[PDB]
């Protein structure tokens, strides 16, 4: 009867940034949305391959906890088959994906007057992101052929720059955390079911 | 690797980084103005500078890329802004002796004094004291010892530093390859496009030209009673066929002859709507007053206001400590925040002004999805124009009976709509000829047709000839008369004002044929018609994405100006100005003075 952990993940004092993408596997325990199914704080509950439904009868090989903070907008690119800055460089879903992508707000923890300068994204890069892939590196984009030679030049970039979050933003511009549960499943006994 | 392709990152890599510190350099401003202190100044310029400094820097790193090589509109448009390689052309002693002139020829119009021949003592400056004589007195005498004043002290120090900066300025233009500094103001209304859509730059000069023309009519008769009518108050000095003398028209340099109601009033008895005494007595505030006309804009089918706009926005006049700068305006301070800023008395005046400006945010949100450079109106013209539409519906007799301000049976007559007529013409009509003679001198100015010596004769004589007005004494060479309007001693162009009066009446009729009213089209109102605002939403959002022709032609069908709907807006006043005056004489005579 070991309930899994996924309380203590949402009220967490603060998260990665977006191209810092963390995972965690949950398995070998119980797992119930029962508790959040009800309670609808946030905007979206938007889930692909499994109806929310009364449908954890079923089991799951592993459970991964994607969790990170965005800008509002791209909220929608969190979806299967979109292509958008932060689809291209950052974090991708393969379009068969199944598991739930659920989001909120969180201006109020997260902004900070003067700004807040801790979450970053990447705005170009060489080519596009595999599935469920991640890059950290920090070398300088280069636009230009002739060489960068590792200065800052013409046609000559870093790849990150910082949201900045502020409080007085629109709602599109505003903070948003997005947890993505993603239940994996293969050719295994599956104990991960969440009766 | 294509220019092509080298320019779009470029490109993106200039967007992100100027909308952060745009923000904060507004978000300063903002602070300063509603709380004045002198810490307050002291941030803002500080951070001013440093997105001075980043758009500099940037615009000079992409003089290098070829305008020709791009082959999509929607870049060119954006590159095109980026390169406009504006002043820094000239040599740094240059620049450097333009600022200073530019700046002394600011401070000597704030600071100017004009004092009464008779008292010595007395002294004053122009915003407080000499514009109340303008404005509301009714003494020849009183009058004339101010319009000579302003122009005998002001004006005359101020000639010889116009001289240099005409040379200047001629100079910078000539280097960004533009013929001469007028041209380079005209530019403005260029575009070059593929279908039919596009507009040269000489073009403009004769289109305004065919447009006064049509006008000319109305102006003649329009004159003419109001020489009737100033001849009974001040029976000796005005003749009957010629013109009028100019310290009488209502202030200091003639722009608006709205001040002049009191004494041409047609019909007198009768009085005129106002709402005000009403809405104390339903104990309106100013936040209502603000949320009537939130619902206004949400009839025809805009969207309601955020969040923000109703909690971080100043719409009082601030309470205890603080001092605030006092004119009504409406800022975008960007990335989302929309503010407003006021002192709301319950007034109708007020009424009418949220309004206005509430459009002006209205067609910011609108814009907000294109890319950085191109988020701006059309042509300059049609911002405010916009704003405009809005009011005029407002203050229709029919829509302040629904708001419940108004009593539930008025019915009005004859008279009160030719009265209402009237007045809006003494402001519209009135303005639309001098705007055009201040245009044109300078612009010839600059051109080298008027040489140096002339310049103050051919003010005169053109006065006399298109707007009908004359010295009241004669003025030499010293003088330099032009000079003291504040627009033209603060660099700015003058032309956006005839241009958005053309357009606004266009727009209003095509608005309202959508919205099927019958009737005159002074009693048009667009209330309550979704499909109104859908087309207007059309245009709303291009932002300067396409060119100007293109969006207005989306709305109203055509591709150029045209003043016909002006003029059937005014035509119920024509017929009975044209009885009236019958038997008067119409026209002026170029030949008589007061001068005597
Ligand atoms: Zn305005």
């Amino acid at each position: 009867t070991n309930l899994c952990p996924f309380d203590e993940v949402f009220n967490a004092t603060t998260f990665a940034s977006v191209y810092a993408w963390n995972r965690k596997r949950i398995s070998n325990c119980v797992a119930d949305y029962s508790v959040l199914y009800n309670f609808a704080p946030f905007f979206a509950f938007k889930c692909y391959g499994v109806s929310p439904t009364k449908l954890n009868d079923l089991c799951f090989t592993n459970v991964y906890a994607d969790s990170f903070v965005i800008r509002g907008n791209e909220v929608s690119q969190i979806a299967p088959g979109q292509t958008g800055n932060i689809a291209d460089y950052n974090y991708k879903l393969p379009d068969d994906f199944t598991g739930c992508v659920i989001a909120w707000n969180s201006n109020k923890l997260d902004s900070k007057v003067g700004g807040n300068y801790n979450y970053r994204y990447r705005l170009f890069r060489k080519s596009n992101l595999k599935p469920f892939e991640r890059d950290i590196s920090t070398e300088i984009y280069q636009a230009g052929n002739k060489p960068c030679n590792g200065v800052a030049g013409v046609n000559c970039y870093f790849p990150l720059q910082s949201y900045g979050f502020r409080p007085t933003y629109g709602v599109g511009h505003q903070p948003y955390r997005v947890v993505v549960l993603s239940f994996e499943l293969l050719h295994a006994p599956a104990t991960v079911c969440g009766p | 690797q294509s220019t092509e392709d080298l320019v779009n990152t470029f490109l993106e890599k200039f967007n992100y980084e100027a909308e952060e510190l745009s923000y904060q350099s507004s978000l300063a401003s903002w602070d300063y103005n509603t709380n004045i202190s002198d810490e307050n100044v002291q941030k803002m310029n500080n951070a001013g500078a440093k997105w001075s400094a980043f758009y500099e820097e940037q615009s000079k790193l992409a003089k290098t890329y070829p305008l020709e090589e791009i082959q999509d509109s929607t870049v060119k448009r954006q590159l095109r802004a980026l390169q406009h390689s504006g002043s820094s052309v000239l040599s740094a002693d240059k620049n450097q002796r333009l600022n200073t002139i530019l700046n002394s020829m600011s401070t000597i119009y704030s600071t100017g004094k004009a004092c009464n021949p008779s008292n010595p003592q007395e002294c004053l400056l122009l915003e407080p004291g000499l514009d109340d004589i303008m404005e509301n007195s009714k003494d020849y005498n009183e009058r004339l010892w101010a319009w000579e004043g302003w122009r005998s002290e002001v004006g005359k120090q101020l000639r010889p530093l116009y001289e240099e900066y005409v040379a200047l300025k001629n100079e910078m233009a000539r280097a960004n390859n533009y013929e001469d500094y007028g041209d380079y103001w005209r530019g403005d209304y260029e575009e070059e496009w593929e279908n039919g859509y596009n507009y040269s730059r000489n073009q403009l000069i004769d289109d305004v030209e065919h447009t006064f023309t049509q006008i000319m009519p109305l102006y003649q008769h329009l004159h003419a009673y109001v020489r009737t009518k100033l001849m009974d108050t001040y029976p000796s000095y005005i003749s009957p066929t010629g013109c009028l003398p100019a310290h009488l028209l209502g202030d200091m340099w003639g722009r608006f002859w709205t001040n002049l109601y009191p004494l041409t009033v047609p019909f007198g008895q009768k009085p005129n709507i106002d709402v005000t005494n009403a809405m104390v007595n339903q104990s309106w505030d100013a936040r209502k007053i603000f949320k009537e006309a939130e619902k206004f804009f949400v009839s025809v089918g805009l969207p309601n206001m955020t969040q923000g706009f109703w909690e971080n926005s100043m719409l009082t006049e601030p309470s205890d400590s603080r001092k605030v700068v006092c004119h009504p305006t409406a800022w975008d301070l960007g990335k989302g925040d929309f503010r407003i800023k006021m002192c709301t008395k319950v007034t109708m005046d007020d009424f009418l002004t949220a309004h206005h400006e509430m459009g002006h945010i209205q067609y910011d949100m609108a814009y907000a999805a294109q890319p950085f450079l191109l988020r701006n109106g059309a042509n300059e013209g049609f911002h405010e124009a916009v704003g405009e539409i809005m009011s005029l519906s407002a203050a229709t007799p029919n829509h302040l009976k629904n708001i419940g301000l108004l009593p539930p049976s008025f019915f009005e007559d004859s008279e009160t709509e030719i009265n209402f007529l009237l007045k809006q013409a003494l402001t519209i009509v009135g303005t639309l000829p001098f705007t055009y003679m201040l245009e044109k001198w300078r612009w010839m100015v600059f051109k080298g047709e008027i040489p140096k010596d002339q310049w103050m004769k051919t003010w005169w004589e053109m006065k006399r000839n298109i707007v009908g007005v004359v010295e009241p004494v004669p003025h030499d060479e010293t003088y330099c008369d032009p000079a003291s309007l504040f627009h033209v001693a603060n660099d700015y162009s003058f032309i956006r004002y005839y241009t958005r009066t053309i357009y606004q009446f266009q727009f209003q009729e095509a608005l309202c044929q959508i919205a099927k009213h019958e009737g005159p089209l002074h009693k048009c109102d667009i209330s309550n018609s979704s499909e109104a605002g859908q087309k207007l939403l059309e245009m709303l959002k291009l932002g300067k994405s396409k060119p100007w022709t293109y969006a207005l032609e989306i709305v109203v069908g055509a591709k150029n100006m045209d003043v016909r709907p002006l003029l059937n807006y005014f035509e119920p006043l024509f017929t009975w100005l044209k009885e009236q005056n019958r038997n008067s004489f119409v026209g002026w005579n170029t030949d008589w003075s007061p001068y005597a």
